[PDB]
């Protein structure tokens, strides 16, 4: 059919350190800033809640949100070319070759994803400047040589039940089933493809399949990251539990579980979205395979 | 999944070589073929049963059907001598798998007789209470020689180590044989001889102290 | 233009560890699945491990599963293979290779290959060679490179000035576990009294350079 939503594309900086998603808050680091919002909620000697949230965190979210919107024009240009290359009936209403329309898709796609990074470069530098402010805000803790780890382990236990809400095993079952169907569908198109008849339906299948592989590749990335941070903090839930540490150690404690938890929430957003994107692509491939096998009396490939 | 390949295939120049790749219903999956010449990396020569990479000669063709896949090289040249590997995706264990490989040997090349050089033990070596006899065999085709050592006129079995024949730059082969002796053994005898047998003919060299 | 270059293999004790790397260049490295394939001396190709483009999925062969680990750095275009608990049977030439297309997870042909890196797992210690001159009786003179471990050995003549007529034979693997080769050079006997001949033997693993003058035999 038609891909009505191309939210599955992402991009990262050249250092591969910051990952931009089209879903809010576009950066996992924003989820970590919200966790410090909850970390200071339990440390009563910190009343800088309004300063970090209103003056910094929420305005970075809006600037990233605005930067994503600047690329909406390039976003729809890419979708328009996807709907032509995946749809033989639509491709037949236009006049240019399949290789010509295919090259435009490659150019427009790189222009779109590149827009997601270029418009967000100044927002990414703001992330490192905020990271330092949470360390400074945690330095205002009244304690120093002995800092209770009560809140740090209270947050860990709350994180364990938040992980239960996510269906990891079914997500694992899902990606293994569709990846297996994807590979066998790709290998079969290799064998059945020929060049004596009109190759427009084989072309649309291969095009959709290549996007299927990209979605599968991204799904496995997030599923692995989610599993990592889950196993890590449950290990900390079973890992050594001092009733007190020095304020420098408690700072990296909050930064450890805060990073782990923010990757979880970021993965949950992306995995729920990539799940629908892959399902929609698979249904298009099967609609295309029906066209390929719909006129057995005439020809196939 | 397992892929069955014959260890060796022999063809004459200008003929059509055929290298088989066997497997239960291998025709359901794509078969890829790799050529590996000695001391070199594998080169993808046929992919997806019969697709040919740009730059590979048309003499390379492929077929995959039923339980047998076949890579066929037509008008075989001597330069086609290599090891050929097939590969498929193992759909039960979800990973690639390679066949055992097949060595192609192009027959009918001109026969070349080996050249033999024999060096006596070094004088600096004998000062260190050791003695080595060096027998160097060069420029011979085919690559199959047997080496026999002799003290005076008696065969020597102990202390002999011989290399496997290796194809040189010029499609001929080279091998070396080393006889280890004590300095007393070397100065004891009248002579020592390295005899090289190649396709029925012999070349013999001899040194003495 | 598309290049793969393996590195990091050398001598290592049984039970030890060693990290191999593959530097990729000339293409978009991230969307491709990368694969390690080893080849024991004189044996065939053996698939070891494959990793997805993003690293979300990894697979291993039973022969190395639990001991090897594949990984990649998509910001520097480098593929890694961390080998722990190395055994003698891990002695092989380790190849880097790449899927022909993107997002195929190893279910594809391998179009570009590196030239491999030699991993030698053994408990024998690195030993430098002893070099002896093979005096001539056209003539034939040479140098014997005796008892060294491991490979390789490089032999030049007259500090590289002499190059025509030189034949350096493949090394023999002795029952002792040490290697030995001979480098022979054919010169006209016009030169035995005029030109001089010195072999230059270099063994990088033991950091030993030796020169031996090859003079005729005289009484």
């Amino acid at each position: 059919n038609t891909t009505d939503n191309i939210d599955y594309f992402d991009i990262s900086d050249e250092s591969n350190y910051y990952l931009i998603s089209q879903l809010r808050p576009h950066f996992s680091n924003i989820y970590f800033f919200d966790e410090f919002k909850r970390y200071a909620s339990y440390h009563t000697e910190i009343k800088r809640y309004e300063d970090i949230h209103k003056t910094k965190v929420n305005s970075l979210l809006n600037e990233a949100s605005r930067a994503i919107g600047i690329c909406n024009r390039a976003k729809n240009t890419v979708k328009g070319l996807i709907n032509i290359l995946e749809n033989p009936q639509k491709f037949k209403t236009q006049r240019e070759s399949y290789d010509v329309k295919l090259r435009q898709y490659e150019e427009k796609k790189e222009a779109f994803r590149g827009c997601l990074l270029n418009k967000n470069r100044k927002n990414l530098d703001q992330i490192k400047k905020i990271n330092n402010e949470i360390r400074d805000l945690l330095e205002k803790l009244k304690c120093s040589q002995d800092c209770q780890t009560n809140v740090y382990f209270d947050m860990i236990k709350i994180y364990l039940v938040d992980f239960k809400k996510m269906p990891y095993e079914n997500y694992d079952t899902f990606i293994k089933q569709y990846k297996n169907s994807y590979l066998s569908g790709v290998d079969m198109i290799r064998k059945i493809e020929k060049q004596i008849d009109n190759p427009v339906t084989i072309n649309a299948i291969k095009f959709t399949q290549k996007e299927m592989g990209y979605i599968i590749d991204r799904f496995e990335y997030h599923l692995q990251k989610v599993k990592h941070s889950i196993d890590q903090v449950t290990a900390l839930s079973d890992g050594v539990k001092p009733k007190q540490v020095t304020k420098n150690r408690l700072k990296e404690y909050y930064f450890n579980i805060g990073n782990y938890y923010s990757i979880f929430k970021f993965g949950k957003d992306s995995l729920n979205m990539l799940n629908k994107a892959l399902i929609h692509k698979e249904k298009i491939v099967h609609n295309l395979l029906g066209e390929l096998f719909g006129h057995l009396e005439e020809r196939i490939s | 999944y397992e892929l069955t390949q014959a260890p060796s295939v022999s063809v004459a120049p200008g003929q059509t070589a055929r290298i088989t790749c066997g497997g239960d219903n291998i025709g359901r999956t794509s078969v890829h073929w790799y050529q590996q010449k000695p001391g070199q990396a594998p080169v993808l020569v046929i992919f997806y049963d019969n697709d040919r990479p740009s730059g590979i000669p048309e003499r390379f063709s492929g077929s995959n059907s039923g339980n047998m896949a076949t890579l066929s090289i037509s008008r075989v040249e001597v330069g086609d001598e290599a090891d050929y590997y097939c590969q498929v995706w193992d759909s039960n264990n979800d990973h690639p798998v390679f066949g055992g490989g097949t060595k192609l040997t192009v027959v009918g090349q001109p026969k070349a007789a080996p050249s033999v050089t024999l060096f006596p033990p070094s004088s600096e070596e004998l000062q260190a209470n050791k003695a080595t006899l060096v027998c160097l065999i060069s420029d011979f085709y085919p690559g199959a020689v047997t080496v026999a050592w002799k003290a005076d006129s008696s065969p020597v079995k102990a202390g002999v180590e011989t290399t496997t024949p290796s194809k040189q730059s010029n499609n001929k082969y080279a091998a070396s044989s080393y006889l280890s002796l004590t300095p007393e053994q070397w100065k004891s005898h009248r002579s020592y001889s390295c005899q090289v047998t190649h396709e029925g003919s012999t070349v013999e060299k001899t040194v003495a102290p | 233009e598309v290049q793969l270059l393996e590195s990091g293999g050398g001598l290592v004790r049984p039970g030890g560890s060693q990290r191999l790397s593959c530097a990729a260049s000339g293409f978009t490295f991230t969307p491709y699945a990368m694969t390690w394939v080893r080849q024991a001396p004189g044996k065939g190709l053996e698939w070891l491990s494959t990793i997805s483009g993003s690293g979300g999925s990894t697979s291993y062969a039973d022969s190395v599963k639990g001991r090897f680990t594949i990984s990649r750095d998509n910001s520097k275009n480098i593929l890694y293979l961390q080998m722990d608990s190395l055994r003698a049977e891990d002695t092989a030439l380790y190849y880097c290779t790449k899927d022909k297309d993107e997002y195929t997870f190893g279910h594809n042909a391998f179009d570009v290959w590196g030239r491999g890196t030699m991993v030698t797992v053994s408990s024998a210690s690195t030993k430098g060679p002893s070099v002896f001159p093979l005096a001539p009786s056209t003539a034939a003179l040479g140098c014997l490179v005796k008892d060294y471990f491991p490979e390789p050995v490089t032999v030049s003549w007259n500090s590289g000035a002499l190059t025509s007529g030189v034949h350096t034979f493949p090394a023999v693997l002795q029952s002792s576990g040490l290697y030995s080769l001979s480098s022979v050079v054919t010169v006209p006997s016009s030169s035995l009294g005029t030109q001089t001949y010195i072999c230059n033997v270099n063994h990088k693993p033991s950091n030993t350079k030796v020169d031996k003058k090859v003079e005729p035999k005289s009484c």
